[PDB]
């Protein structure tokens, strides 16, 4: 009852320290939709409830802060999600965001095709991603592999990830990576509660690992909350917006070595006081395939 | 000197009674805001709903040319205020609107540039 003030509900920790075997994921409140306010797409929705969970945790907010976000286009052509990340982020904040087919954006730049020919030279603070790509309940590589890669090499010391996996839209890497974080979870947004869908969500990236995850049990973890714990399906949290905003913190930004990287800097980082990058111009491209 | 006269088209199109341009983005928001017309973040007052403005540009939505030398576009990456009874056609209210330069506010929705202002107040 408590839950549904909430925008969702994050995995307890103790989930996290389990050893469970996988099985179906079977929710007792599934098949079910919530009451979203008129004229609200489930999209927007979503969210909106990811960025006021977003707001309770250590995220680094640098001035020019820079956010990159993934499988933005709707079936209709437009970026619901995009345009909600636009509203939470201080204005001035750039926002890249990307998808396979074409769609319009309020984002400051937008890249169409498959995940994998998107290229940045910079560093982002922020990676959301709503991309989907399932698949026998086993490991999924595919746009997966690419956002490990994309973690690993362009996301700033200190940046955080939102990364939507479900039962069967999920990668052992991903969770893997989770322990290269300060601190991890899996948020449900209680919109979308009666869905398997969560988002995997990395807070302040350490560039190595605090914790040793086998990806494959921390799945089973992962579904193993959702079959014990059901979550009522809420839209309370939609209706005050006015905390909505996120807190412009001018998180400190600086470039150093790999070498420099000591106990102090990562304890400023795993507290969202710091965020380690170069701040050259942000350039992006999309890889086009030539053929005649 | 031939050009696509988009906005006539869309225009005509709804006098002939042609479903509007659907799936804006809405955005939650207080309905508390300044009720400005284009705004960097939501502004809706308690008589506005707030969209993404890139959903709601006919030449966003259209894929065409924005009508400018400079191929400018107003509404994208911004969040445009709609009047609640104009909702409906967020597309099609904003084609036909214009912002007051001066206070921002839609002309004929908002904007009180041209009121008396006769009696001032203490
Ligand atoms: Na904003
Ligand atoms: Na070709
Ligand atoms: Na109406
Ligand atoms: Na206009
Ligand atoms: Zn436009
Ligand atoms: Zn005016």
């Amino acid at each position: 009852s408590s839950q549904a003030w909430q925008p969702g509900v994050a995995m307890p920790n103790l989930y996290k320290m389990q050893r469970m075997l996988l099985e179906k994921c079977d929710l007792q409140n599934y098949g079910d939709s919530a009451t979203l306010p008129k004229g609200i797409m489930m999209n927007v929705a979503k969210y909106t409830q990811l960025c006021q969970y977003l707001n309770t945790l250590t995220l680094a907010v640098p001035y020019n802060m820079r956010v990159i976000h993934f499988g933005a286009g709707s079936d209709k052509g437009v970026a619901p999600g995009t345009a909600v990340l636009r509203q939470w982020l201080p204005t001035g904040t750039l926002l890249v965001d990307s998808d396979l087919n074409d769609f319009v954006s309020d984002a400051d730049s937008t890249l169409i095709g498959d995940c994998a020919t998107v290229h940045t030279a910079n560093k982002w603070d922020l990676i959301i991603s709503d991309m989907y790509d399932p698949k026998e309940n086993d490991s999924k590589e595919g746009f997966f592999t690419y956002i490990c890669g994309f973690i690993q090499q362009k996301l700033a010391l200190g940046g955080s990830v939102a990364i939507k996996i479900t039962e069967h839209s999920w990668n052992a890497d991903l969770y893997k990576l989770m322990g290269h974080f300060a601190w991890w979870t899996a948020f449900v947004t209680n919109v979308n509660a009666s869905s398997s869908e969560a988002f995997l969500i990395g807070c302040n990236y350490l560039g190595k690992p605090r914790e040793q995850i086998d990806g494959y049990v921390m799945h089973a973890n992962y579904i193993f909350w959702r079959n014990t714990n059901p979550i009522q399906l809420s839209s309370y949290s939609l209706f005050d917006m006015s905390k909505f905003p996120l807190k412009l913190r001018g998180t400190a930004v600086m470039s150093l070595k790999e070498g420099q990287i000591n106990d102090m800097i990562l304890s400023l980082l795993s507290k969202g006081r710091l965020i380690i990058r170069e701040n050259n111009r942000v350039v992006i491209s999309s890889d086009v395939l030539v053929n005649n | 000197a031939f050009a696509v006269d988009a906005a006539k088209a869309y225009k005509d199109y709804l006098a002939s009674g042609g479903q509007p341009i659907t799936n804006c983005v809405k955005m939650l928001c207080t309905h508390t805001g300044t009720g400005q017309a284009i705004t960097v973040t939501p502004e809706a007052n308690m008589d506005q709903e707030s969209f993404g403005g890139a959903s709601c540009c006919l030449y966003c939505r259209c894929h065409i040319d924005h009508p400018n030398p400079k191929g400018f576009c107003d509404l994208k990456g911004k969040y445009v205020q709609i009047p609640t009874t104009c909702a409906n056609d967020p597309v099609g209210f904003t084609l036909k609107n214009t912002v007051c330069t001066v206070c921002g506010m839609w002309k004929g929705y908002g904007c009180s540039c041209d009121q008396l202002r006769e009696p001032m107040l203490q």
